């Protein structure tokens, strides 16, 4: 089964899942990170 | 046309005196289309209408006409 | 004092937003019940702008006769946490994924058929890839130095003239 | 008769990692970048690459049980936001001023003022698809009720998902099963739409019709008894409209005028709420119950009586016409695409009807003078409906190459248009250019008189008229029917015909739109661009065989970019680029339709009505004559009613300001795929696979440019997205700000 | 000649409007500048640059294009 | 007309002669082996230039080369 | 002289594979000219993976 | 401007019409 | 010889077909011999019906009697079609099969016009032959 989600669309979303999943949430948590502190 | 786009919006600001406008309303595209396009066409598009006619009924038909010869080439 | 910006700290202009933001939603807010579900979304809305501004007048940003912070690039060090250190930020993330696909396409076109290897994305090399994309910024200068980072102008291939 | 194959094909999870399993060419690998826009374009052809009638049709009849299967999750998709997102239940309290909202955002990095000041207590998005009248009039009045539904819907999503697995891979039908299509029409007029309208008049009459009548009265939503306390209490129900104390016995001695009170035939507009009596609608829904379930104990089957429509076609033949319809019956049983064609023009055609039947009968209540959305279902439906007209131009062209056969079909109707193609053609072509002049150049003959300040000169209402005699005879006739030709309606079919204004609220419900001039003017403009629209859809089918240029075209595929430059050319000879040509003007054709619809209800039909009797419409009766000219079109349509659109910044419409700039964006970059080529792009990949060379990481599948005709594609797809999805936010602010 | 009295009111008038379709209104509208014949208002900036080079009389003018003809005319 | 050359690369596969739609190319005896075949185009007064031929050779770069020319009634495929 | 199973370079500067690797397939060993059979690892536009070359046009990288 | 200059430029202008076709006709050859 | 008149396939119909070029310039004609009663799509719309024949069809234009041939061969398995272009207003009778046997096949006493003796890379450069009237890619 692990085979299916070796295959090139499955992980062209789950990767952009997470990837854009941690630019939301760090967000969220700091909002407004225009300048470096 | 982006060339000339900023040149023109840029000195009608200039030119009435009032640089804000262009300043802050050109960083953003919605300001090139909301404040720059729609609202200096309020003259060119009312040189002709129900009620009649004025100086700008060329220009008004010329612009319509290159419209039309714009999307013929499409 | 680069560009003609005040430190906007003491400005009249980036104050002249938070008035006009804060009365927008007190507007939008003096009609609700003070015990109601959108009321914290109006209550906390205003406190999201009001942390906002107060990581603003602390920065020392140069806001003009509009209020609105403009950045400086010419890179100094007064100014440099606007652009230079999220670019320094951007460079060493970048060649992570610089160096990931190039570790893999490397790891891959060196096996039996990597046709079918750019469809299976491959966690026997792909983690491997990346370990060898971790040490990027060292790993490409010792591959330039060592030429095997690029090939001479007859290996590629060359359209005719 | 029924019979099965017992689980052909089991469930494994092993050709799931083989893309391309389905076909042959593609189950060994891909060389090129190409082979995963070869593999994503074919994977729903299913005779591109199978040989058998009977497993080709085993792999529809599953797949259409999955796209059941998503409608049903998409169901109790609007059905679980119903409940929980939504501020249905305050909006069953006041219908008048709240906004349907439902799709409420996340209160995050800026999105959180599109959840503004709706009404109720609630924060949210309004929404503009008519859930919320369309569950008032379902009878709707708890929120739990919207809740169960949604689990409803998601075990019947579940359950149409398991039957497509039931019917392919574990049971799968035969051909001679398929086949059967008198009986199929027997069961889907019977069953499905036979007993669809009756046990939707079994919903109507005991459920919608006590707690929609109480609601014109208005006493509660929650002092409006459950929908199940009307069947368990007699006295409740009877206390409205007091036939059920009479029970089913008027109804079992044929003495059917006791029903005189609930199953009707008022055909007006509830002047309450607005919409279509129910009343009316359960009376319908019965007489559309047994005409259809008659109309479905009409073809044959293994009870010896019936219709058999190999036996009706053969003698239907005239003296015009040869052999007539014989051998047309042996076309749609042997053929998937000529099927698709013909039930996607009757159902893009159907759609469009009900744009048209839904602004003018409102069947909802308190969706005719909410304007946010009795516009939206016009527009929405009649996109759609030209997409599927294209879609059966589509498989109509597939048909002829692939599926039709000259040897069964020697002298037949499908032979006798094929052997006069070019007199359908050349008098299409001159009726397309005949309609263009005496529509479109009745607008530049108006435009210059207005130029040339010569208003004597345009063809207006107060210069030469051009009067629509026949669409004001006929909008007499039907206005003037209740009482002389439908005595027992009590006001006409509609009030669009004719008849008095009738609000809801402080606005107007329905008047009747007139046509002069103007109106005129734009019909045949319509007609003009339905008729070209015909004209590149009908010579893609019928030349998708051959022509005089190309004999062999029938050979090349349906879907061949060119046959290269010669002969001066023949770029674009296949039938896909007739259906991607007759795409754009599809888009100009609807586009124009909501534009009249659109502009035509603002200024004459839709507006504020006041308390003396009077009404001011929204954009002033400007239709007259403003809509005349191009530079009236432009103006005082294009230019004015989009200024709400532009200044939608820091408002709850700012998102749809984002997409009326970002479906700018998209369209400008489909002129970069249909002005340019593929061996342009091509050598530009030959500079940069040299360059990924360079640096020793170069991939292994090689890239190549895109095909021509997925740059064709892909230049129509973001066409249509770019040119929609303008439309789309243009025309939700701008009837959500002025109505 | 009458541009050069007040470069900063007068109209610079590019040449007659003859176009036999004009109505009774297109008449008035493009008779402006205080013409009574109707013209369209020059745009080429032509006016400015004769000005500075030192023409200041209608016959300057004239004297002006009779010599292109002769120029061109070898 | 336009004009068809063959160039001496051709491996004698057959597959540009049997890819023409108006037959315009033809395979001849070769002498350079008297076993193999080359592609000759007697008849180029009928090409149309629909590039089908060069589809089908199949050795990397063209051994029939189709360069277009003075077009005619013939080579535009008028039916009338 | 270049024998089968020899990696080359491609010096017809007319190709696809021009300058590229190619692992040859045969020779054939009678007069007919061009008869390096060199198959490639890259496929070309046409969708073909080997082509006769002459034995000038063949190198020995090996 | 003047009545008889008006007429006479149009006389200039006459220099350029047989010499224009003229130097067409030749140019042609 | 063609055999005219042949008789043509019993037919009556297609709009598109031998129109007023045909009768000014330079029509065309195909002779085959048909094995069956079988049907078949013309270049024009589709049917005729195979004669028994002695079968000629006045088409259009070369490539429809060509391509009439590449449907025959495969779908009815008959290799005996013999085209023509016609008496006055044509030019040239039997243009198919030329050499009586099938032109894909190889066959002695062929000319080989048009063959460059070169690769194409190989040819002349157009800097070459600059105000030269020798064509770039002939011999
Ligand atoms: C179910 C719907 C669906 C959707 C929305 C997509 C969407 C996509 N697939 Mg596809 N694909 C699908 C079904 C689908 N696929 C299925 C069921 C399979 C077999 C498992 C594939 C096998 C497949 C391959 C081999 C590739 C894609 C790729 C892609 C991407 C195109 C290029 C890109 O943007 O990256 C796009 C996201 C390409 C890609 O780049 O993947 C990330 C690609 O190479 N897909
Ligand atoms: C896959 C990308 C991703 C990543 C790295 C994170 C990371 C995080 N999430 Mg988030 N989250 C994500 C997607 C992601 N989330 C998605 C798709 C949803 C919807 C189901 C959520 C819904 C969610 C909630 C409700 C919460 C988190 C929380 C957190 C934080 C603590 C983790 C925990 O379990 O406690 C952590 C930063 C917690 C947090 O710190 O929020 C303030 C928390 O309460 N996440
Ligand atoms: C391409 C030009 C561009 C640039 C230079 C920026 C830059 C920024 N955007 Mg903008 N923006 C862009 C395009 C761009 N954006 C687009 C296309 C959109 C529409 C989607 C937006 C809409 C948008 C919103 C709504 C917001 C931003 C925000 C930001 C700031 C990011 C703060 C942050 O989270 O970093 C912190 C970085 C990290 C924690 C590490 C990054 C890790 C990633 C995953 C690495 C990726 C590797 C794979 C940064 C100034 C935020 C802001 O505060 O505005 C000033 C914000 O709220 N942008
Ligand atoms: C009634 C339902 C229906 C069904 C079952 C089919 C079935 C088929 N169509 Mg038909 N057709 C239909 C309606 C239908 N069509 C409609 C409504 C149109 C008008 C657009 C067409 C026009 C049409 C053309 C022109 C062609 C087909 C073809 C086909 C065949 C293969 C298609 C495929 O595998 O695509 C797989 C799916 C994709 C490639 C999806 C890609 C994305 C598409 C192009 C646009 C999606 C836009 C998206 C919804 C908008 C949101 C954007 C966002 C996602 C970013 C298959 C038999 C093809 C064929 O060759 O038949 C022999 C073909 O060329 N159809
Ligand atoms: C019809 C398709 C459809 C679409 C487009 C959406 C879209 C949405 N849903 Mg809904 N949802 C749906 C069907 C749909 N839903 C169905 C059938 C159910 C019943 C199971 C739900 C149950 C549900 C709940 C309980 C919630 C949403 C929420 C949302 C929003 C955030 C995305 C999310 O939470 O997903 C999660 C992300 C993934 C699954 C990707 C991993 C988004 C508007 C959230 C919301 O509305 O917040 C205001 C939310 O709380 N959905
Ligand atoms: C009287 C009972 C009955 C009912 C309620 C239906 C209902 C349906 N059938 Mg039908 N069908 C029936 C009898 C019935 N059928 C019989 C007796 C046959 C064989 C003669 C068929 C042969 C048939 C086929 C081939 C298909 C349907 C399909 C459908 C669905 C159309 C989608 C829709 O509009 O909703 C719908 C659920 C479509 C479907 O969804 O198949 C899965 C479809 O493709 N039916
Ligand atoms: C015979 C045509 C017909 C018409 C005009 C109506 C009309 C209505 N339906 Mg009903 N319905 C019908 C049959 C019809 N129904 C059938 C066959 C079913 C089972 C599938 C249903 C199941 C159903 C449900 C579940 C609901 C409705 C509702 C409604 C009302 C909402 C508006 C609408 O649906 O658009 C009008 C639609 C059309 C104009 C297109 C008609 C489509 C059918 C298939 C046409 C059949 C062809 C016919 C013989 C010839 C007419 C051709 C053309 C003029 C239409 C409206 C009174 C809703 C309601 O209760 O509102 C209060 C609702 O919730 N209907
Ligand atoms: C098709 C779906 C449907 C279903 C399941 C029902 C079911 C019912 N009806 Mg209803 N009814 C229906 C359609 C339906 N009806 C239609 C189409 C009409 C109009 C002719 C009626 C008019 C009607 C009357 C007048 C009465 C019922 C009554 C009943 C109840 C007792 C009848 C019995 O079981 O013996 C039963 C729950 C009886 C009842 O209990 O009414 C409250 C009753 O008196 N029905
Ligand atoms: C606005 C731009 C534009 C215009 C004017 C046209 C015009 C036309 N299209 Mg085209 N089309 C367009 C965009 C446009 N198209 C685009 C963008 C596409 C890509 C999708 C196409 C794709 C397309 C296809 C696929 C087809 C057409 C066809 C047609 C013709 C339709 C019949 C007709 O109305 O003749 C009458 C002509 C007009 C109404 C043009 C305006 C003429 C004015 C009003 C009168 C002229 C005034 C004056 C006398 C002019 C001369 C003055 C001078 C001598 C002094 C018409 C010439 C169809 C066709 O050829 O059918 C026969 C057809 O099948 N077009
Ligand atoms: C229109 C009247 C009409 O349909 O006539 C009817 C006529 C066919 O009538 P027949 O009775 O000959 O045909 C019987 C068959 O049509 C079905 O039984 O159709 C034609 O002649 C072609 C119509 C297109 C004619 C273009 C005009």
């Amino acid at each position: 089964f692990s085979k299916y989600l070796s295959t090139a669309p499955v992980i062209g979303t789950l990767t952009a899942f997470f990837l854009a999943g941690l630019l939301i949430e760090i967000n969220r948590f700091n909002p407004d990170l225009l300048v470096y502190p | 046309g982006w060339t000339t786009f900023y040149w023109h919006w840029k000195h009608l600001g200039v030119w009435q005196g009032n640089v804000a406008q262009f300043n802050e309303s050109s960083t953003y595209l919605m300001g090139w289309f909301r404040d720059y396009l729609w609202l200096n066409s309020s003259q060119l598009i009312n040189g002709y209408n129900p009620f009649g006619m004025n100086n700008l009924s060329v220009w008004a038909w010329m612009f319509l006409f290159g419209h039309l010869i714009w999307a013929t080439g499409f | 004092d680069v560009a003609g910006l005040i430190p906007c700290s003491q400005s009249d202009a980036f104050e002249r937003r938070l008035k006009n933001t804060t009365q927008r939603l007190e507007n939008r807010l003096k009609k609700y019940e003070p015990g109601s579900a959108p009321a914290e979304a109006l209550q906390k809305q205003i406190d999201k702008t009001q942390q906002r501004f107060d990581k603003y007048r602390n920065s020392g940003l140069l806001c003009g006769a509009d209020g609105l912070p403009h950045l400086i690039t010419d890179g100094r060090w007064s100014h440099a946490g606007e652009f230079t250190i999220p670019g320094l930020l951007f460079l060493y993330i970048a060649g992570f994924i610089g160096w990931s696909g190039r570790s893999y396409l490397q790891a891959v076109a060196a096996s039996d058929n990597s046709t079918e290897k750019e469809i299976i994305i491959d966690i026997p090399v792909a983690l491997q890839s990346v370990s060898k994309g971790f040490v990027w910024p060292l790993a490409a200068l010792q591959e330039f130095s060592s030429g095997k980072l690029t090939a001479r102008d007859e290996e590629i291939t060359i359209s005719p003239r | 008769k029924i019979v099965i194959d017992k689980d052909p094909v089991s469930t494994s999870f092993d050709k799931w990692a083989v893309p391309g399993h389905f076909s042959r060419t593609l189950a060994k690998g891909p060389k090129t970048t190409t082979w995963i826009w070869n593999l994503h374009a074919d994977v729903h052809d299913f005779d591109s690459y199978t040989s058998d009638l009977e497993e080709v049709s085993r792999k529809i009849f599953s797949a259409h049980f999955g796209h059941l299967a998503v409608v049903f999750i998409w169901l109790s998709g609007a059905y679980f936001h119903g409940a929980r997102f939504s501020n249905y239940e305050a909006w069953l309290s006041n219908p008048t001023t709240i906004k349907p909202s439902a799709q409420v955002v996340w209160p995050i990095v800026g999105q959180e003022i599109l959840n503004g000041d709706v009404g109720g207590g609630f924060q949210g998005i309004q929404i503009t698809s008519g859930l919320f009248q369309m569950w008032r009039a379902s009878g709707i009045t708890t929120e739990l009720q919207l809740y169960v539904t949604a689990i409803g819907a998601l075990v019947m999503a579940a359950l149409m998902l398991f039957a497509g697995w039931f019917h392919y891979h574990k049971a799968a039908p035969k051909l001679e099963w398929f086949q059967n299509a008198e009986s199929m029409m027997n069961h889907h007029l019977g069953g499905l739409f036979g007993l669809g309208s009756l046990s939707w008049a079994g919903h109507q009459i005991h459920v919608s019709l006590p707690v929609n009548k109480l609601l014109d009265s208005g006493v509660s939503p929650q002092e409006i008894p459950l929908p199940h306390e009307f069947i368990l209490n007699k006295d409740l129900i009877a206390q409205l409209y007091p036939s059920f104390g009479q029970g089913l016995t008027p109804f079992f001695t044929l003495n059917w005028n006791e029903y005189s009170d609930f199953l009707t035939f008022k055909g007006g507009l509830n002047p309450v709420t607005g919409g279509l009596w129910l009343s009316d609608s359960a009376h319908h829904h019965l007489a559309i119950a047994v005409l259809f379930i008659v109309a479905g104990h009409m073809y044959r089957t293994n009870w010896g009586i019936g219709h058999s429509m190999k036996e009706m076609y053969d003698s239907h033949k005239g003296p015009f016409t040869g052999e007539g319809h014989k051998g047309v019956y042996e076309i749609f049983t042997n053929s998937w695409h000529a099927q698709l064609s013909l039930n996607l023009a009757l159902f893009g055609s159907l759609s469009i009807i009900v744009a048209h039947h839904m602004y003018s009968m409102p069947p909802y209540p308190y969706l005719a003078t909410d304007y946010a959305t009795s516009l939206c279902l016009f527009t929405h439906h009649v996109w759609i409906g030209g997409f599927l007209i294209v879609g059966a131009g589509a498989h109509a062209a597939i048909f002829m190459v692939r599926d039709y056969d000259p040897a069964q079909n020697y002298n037949n109707l499908v032979d006798r248009v094929l052997r006069h193609r070019d007199a359908i053609i050349s008098h299409l072509n001159w009726v397309c250019i005949f309609l263009g002049f005496h529509s479109f150049g009745l607008y530049i003959h108006n435009d210059t008189m207005r130029a040339l300040g010569r208003p004597q000169d345009m063809f207006s209402d107060a210069a030469i008229q051009l009067q629509p005699v026949f669409a004001q005879w006929v909008q007499g006739v039907n206005s003037a029917a209740a009482g002389n030709t439908a005595p027992n309606a009590l006001a006409n079919a509609s009030y669009a015909f004719g008849g008095d204004i009738v609000s809801v609220g402080g606005k107007v419900a329905m008047m009747p739109i007139s046509l002069g001039t103007a109106d005129f003017l734009v019909h045949h403009i319509h007609a003009f661009t339905i008729h070209v629209t015909v004209l590149i859809l009908l010579k893609g089918v019928l030349f998708a065989r051959n022509s005089r240029l190309i004999p062999d075209k029938a050979n090349l595929g349906f879907r061949f970019p060119c046959d290269g430059p010669g002969r001066g050319g023949t770029c674009q000879v296949s039938a896909w680029d007739h259906v991607f040509l007759g795409l754009f003007w599809m888009y100009n054709s609807l586009s124009v339709v909501l534009f009249h619809f659109s502009w035509k209800m603002q200024s004459d039909v839709w507006g504020n009505v006041t308390a003396d009797g009077a009404v001011s419409h929204i954009t002033g009766n400007n239709f007259a004559q403003g809509a005349i000219t191009i530079n009236g079109w432009l103006r005082d349509f294009l230019w004015a009613q989009a200024s709400q659109v532009i200044q939608s910044y820091g408002s709850a419409l700012s998102a749809y300001g984002l997409m009326f700039l970002g479906a700018h964006f998209i369209w400008a970059f489909s002129l970069m795929f249909l002005f340019s080529g593929r061996g342009y792009w091509q050598e530009l990949i030959e500079s940069i696979v040299w360059a990924h060379n360079k640096l020793k990481f170069a991939p292994s599948i090689q890239p190549r440019a895109l095909s021509i005709t997925q740059g064709r594609a892909v230049g129509v797809a973001h066409y249509l997205l770019g040119g929609i999805a303008t439309t789309w936010s243009f025309f939700h602010a701008r009837i959500i700000s002025v109505g | 000649e009458q541009w050069v009295k007040d470069p900063l009111n007068t109209r610079p008038i590019a040449h007659a409007i003859s176009d036999p379709h004009f109505g009774q209104r297109a008449i008035e509208a493009f008779s402006q500048a205080g013409a009574s014949s109707p013209v369209n208002i020059s745009y080429s900036g032509v006016y400015q640059w004769w000005y500075t080079q030192g023409m200041r009389t209608n016959e300057e003018l004239y004297n002006g294009a009779i010599f292109l003809l002769i120029l061109s005319a070898l | 007309a336009h004009t068809v050359k063959i160039y001496d690369t051709c491996i004698g596969c057959t597959q540009c002669v049997r890819a023409c739609p108006t037959d315009v190319l033809e395979m001849v005896p070769w002498d350079g082996c008297r076993a193999n075949q080359i592609a000759s185009a007697p008849r180029t007064e009928d090409c149309v230039g629909c590039k089908r031929c060069e589809s089908a050779c199949p050795t990397d770069f063209l051994s029939i080369r189709v360069y277009l020319g003075a077009e005619t009634t013939r080579s535009m495929g008028l039916g009338y | 002289m270049v024998q089968r199973g020899s990696k080359v370079r491609i010096l017809r500067k007319e190709s696809y594979w021009y300058q590229e690797i190619g692992t040859v397939a045969s020779i054939d060993q009678s007069g007919i000219k061009y008869p390096v059979i060199v198959r490639f690892e890259k496929v070309n536009y046409s969708n073909v993976n080997s082509n006769n070359f002459s034995l000038d046009e063949v190198v020995e990288v090996e | 401007l003047a009545d008889g200059q008006i007429f006479t430029a149009l006389a200039v202008a006459l220099v350029p019409g047989i010499l224009a076709l003229r130097l067409a006709l030749e140019l042609y050859k | 010889t063609l055999n005219l008149n042949a008789p043509t396939p019993i037919f009556g119909g297609s709009t598109g077909g031998l129109l007023r070029k045909a009768e000014v310039e330079e029509f065309y004609s195909i002779t085959w011999t048909g094995k069956s009663e079988t049907v078949f799509e013309l270049p024009t719309g589709g049917a005729a019906i195979m004669r028994a024949g002695e079968n000629l069809l006045r088409l259009a234009r070369k490539e429809q009697c060509i391509a009439l041939g590449a449907q025959l061969k495969d779908k009815f398995k008959i290799t005996d079609y013999k085209i023509y272009r016609v008496y006055p207003s044509g030019e040239v009778q039997f243009l198919h099969p030329k050499d009586g046997v099938f032109p894909e096949k190889v066959n002695p006493g062929r000319v080989a016009v048009g063959s460059n003796k070169r690769r194409i890379g190989q040819n002349p450069d157009p800097a070459k032959l600059k105000f030269k009237g020798q064509e770039t890619f002939d011999s």
